RNA sequence: AGAACCUUACCUGGUCUUGACAUCCACGGAAGUUUUCAGAGAUGAGAAUGUGCCUUCGGGAACCGUGAGACAGGUGCUGCAU
RNA sequence: GGCCGGGAACUCAAAGGAGACUGCCAGUGAUAAACUGGAGGAAGGUGGGGAUGACGUCAAGUCAUCAUGGCCCUUACGACCAGGGCUACACACGUGCUACAAUGGCGCAUACAAAGAGAAGCGACCUCGCGAGAGCAAGCGGACCUCAUAAAGUGCGUCGUAGUCCGGAUUGGAGUCUGCAACUCGACUCCAUGAAGUCGGAAUCGCUAGUAAUCGUGGAUCAGAAUGCCACGGUGAAUACGU
RNA sequence: AUGUUUCUUCUUUUUUUUUUUGGUGAGAGG
């Protein structure tokens, strides 16, 4: 009943969009669901590849994809093979040609959504999340984050209520509009129902 | 004498004449009094609504 | 909402495209000044010999990230718990808070 | 006269993106009659941020649309030639006024 | 952020069930489009006309019908399982 | 007629900066922080407003946005259609609107906005129409066109403390458009009608300034359907001894 | 002045990359 978004409220000064065109009020929803289903299925076909973020950048008549991963060749298969497959079927999705591009990341332990998925991998083959929500802290903390809160809620360990547990180590202004965040979500579920995980992860100034 | 110029709105035209020449496009507005017709070319993706003359464009 | 729900819409969808605004011309001209004698009967009439479910008025609104029936928004074109989770997903090219 | 009417949402970029056909066309026609300033639209909307209940907390969110006038007065023969298929900055929806 | 029908999840009643909607398999039928209609309508009885692409022409893709099912579906209960 | 040449300072417009930081002065204060006045200044003690909502609290609300562990139905609680109901009515409460009139109502003349919306959409103008609207149809996929000729305000005439040129619920009749469809169950309009009510008991609420109050406009929703909700600007107060 | 009963626990082990300047004509040497 509080805290709004991290990466809801900084969308004009420190973070950009996910999705950067124009389009007119007769075919801005047509634009838009066909970002969402652009988002669905390749996150679908790339669930395991460690995928963060998806830009979708459509100068008219056209559409830039473009993927941020910490596994490079899987998301590109061998030297293109895999991408030509999904070239044939995004044009197809979206009824518009897509010129598939990839990025990369170097550091999973610091990107966000590779973090909170990866105690989504864990919790989800029926580990303690003691340590391995404080395995992803303490690789944060060694590898260039200057703060980093994680917070994992539901009825984990298999109790019948909802314990929830919450834990940082390091800087967190959430109020700050001049520090940058890192903040995504994730969900794992488990025969105990749906295992939350969000990931605070804070850098710098403007 | 090749003289096809006459589109109505959403009637697709084609441009010879100017930088735009060698290029196609819809009328979305027509001007017979200004003797001018409203299309615009899917230019680097994004239309460019331009005003070309019936004998700038040949009706497709 | 429901998956039976949606279903209709989209049935509803194929009548709202196929019938009318193709054969509106039975409302559009024959229905006014022109011959108000009992002609003008088979205007109204011919009317509903399409069906009742193929007026575009018929077709409600609804959303089509998730199909839900109320507060909906036009421009996003999809249900106002969506546009939210999508403007704090970045998602909507230009959705920032509107503090003036 | 050849008006160049600009839309896009990033303020920040379209100074820019005005700027990289200003030099566009300055190279070739030599005379362009300003970046005009063109008043934005602020589409205002509001949002019930509860999935139910609570008819007092809302959010609001907007999409300021910036616009921009090019408008090349001279039709000479080669301006045009440097600006169509030759434009850039994806994301900015461009479209001529003549 | 707006129930005349729709919405609609409710009631009376008329109908239908591998189905309102999805993936998969078998055989036929292109799909489509127009018209007479049983009835309140649904659905069902039909009657014309069309029968497009790939040619691996002993068959795929697009798509409708029929059959078997594994299932699909639920605004059904539990917000103190989440 | 800014209508036309023409002008680039101006309003306005959209970008980037300047600017207010107890920076300067005086007293006060432990040479502290800081407070109370003054100066200069558009703005002065966070200038005004807004977003922003610390661990947790109610094991608060939502399984009916959606996601989901169980549990359960699967010729069914699933599905399809027509009509009805969600609007039903001894009665009580919540929240508003219109008023109870004379800083007021009706008629005539006339002044001054902002913001926002617009393509199977907004609709000039002229024309038939008492009216709702209809016909033909400019322009505009928009600082240009249109919705859109703002309301109190003022000047004047006028009624004369009355249930009445107040108020207008309800009721009968004749119609306007939306839409397959207005009967149950739309809004609106014309003619007719004329209620209660004459400032409200116990009790209770909002508000410290361009606020309260009052007036008119726009918008999302939307085929159609606001007095609601969300936004805008016009007019413009009283009091704050004090804990 | 009054406000029913009974009525809610913790592990400490879990974690692979990385990509397979030609032709033609003439002359000459062996």
């Amino acid at each position: 009943g509080q805290k709004v978004h991290p990466n809801g409220i900084r969308l004009g000064i420190v973070k950009p969009w996910n999705s950067t065109w124009f389009a007119n009020t007769k075919e801005f929803a047509d634009n838009l669901d066909s970002d969402f289903k652009v988002r669905q299925y390749l996150t679908k076909e790339l669930a395991k590849a460690s995928v963060s973020r998806i830009v979708i950048e459509r100068p008219a008549k056209s559409i830039r994809v473009t993927i941020h991963t910490a596994r490079p060749g899987i998301v590109i298969g061998k030297k293109g093979e895999d991408v030509e497959k999904l070239r044939k079927v995004v044009a197809d999705i979206a009824g518009v040609p897509a010129q598939i591009n990839i990025a990369e990341v170097r550091k999973p332990e610091l990107d966000a959504k590779l973090v909170a998925d990866s105690i989504t991998s864990q919790l989800e083959r029926r580990v303690m999340f003691r340590r391995a929500m404080k395995r992803a802290v303490q690789n944060a903390m060694r590898l260039g984050a200057k703060g980093i809160k994680v917070e994992v809620s539901g009825r984990l360990g298999g109790a019948e209520i909802a314990r929830t547990e919450w834990y940082r180590e390091g800087r967190v202004p959430l109020h700050t509009l001049r520090a940058d965040i890192d903040y995504n979500t994730s969900e794992a579920h488990t025969t105990y129902g749906v295992i939350g995980v969000k990931v605070w992860i804070f850098k710098g100034e403007i | 004498p090749r003289p096809k110029t006459l589109f109505e709105p959403g009637e697709m035209v084609r441009v010879n004449d100017g930088p735009f020449a060698d290029f196609n496009g819809v009328v979305e507005e027509v001007d017979y009094e200004k003797s001018r017709l409203k299309v615009s070319v899917s230019i680097f993706g994004r239309a460019t609504p331009v005003e070309l003359d019936f004998s700038q464009v040949e009706k497709a | 909402a429901k998956q039976s729900m949606k279903a209709r819409e989209v049935k509803r969808v194929a009548l709202a495209d196929k019938y009318f605004a193709k054969r509106a011309e039975l409302k559009a001209i024959i229905s006014d000044v022109n011959a108000s004698d009992e002609d003008r009967w088979n205007a109204v009439l011919k009317l509903q010999t399409l069906p009742r479910d193929s007026s575009p008025s018929r077709q409600r609104n609804r959303c089509r990230q998730t199909g839900r029936p109320h507060g909906f928004l036009r421009k996003f074109g999809l249900s106002r718990i969506k546009v939210r989770e999508a403007a704090m997903r970045g998602e909507i090219p230009g959705l920032k808070k509107a503090s003036w | 006269r050849i008006r160049i009417r600009l839309k896009a949402f990033d303020h920040r970029l379209i100074d820019q993106a005005t700027a990289e056909i200003v030099e566009t066309a300055k190279r070739t026609g030599a005379q362009v009659r300003g970046p005009i300033p063109l008043p934005t639209r602020k589409e205002r909307f509001t949002v019930l941020i509860s999935p139910h209940v609570n008819k007092d907390a809302r959010d609001q969110y907007e999409i300021r649309t910036h616009l921009r006038l090019v408008d090349i007065v001279e039709p000479t023969e080669k301006t045009v030639d440097a600006l169509m298929r030759l434009d850039l900055a994806a994301g900015v929806d461009v479209q001529i006024s003549l």
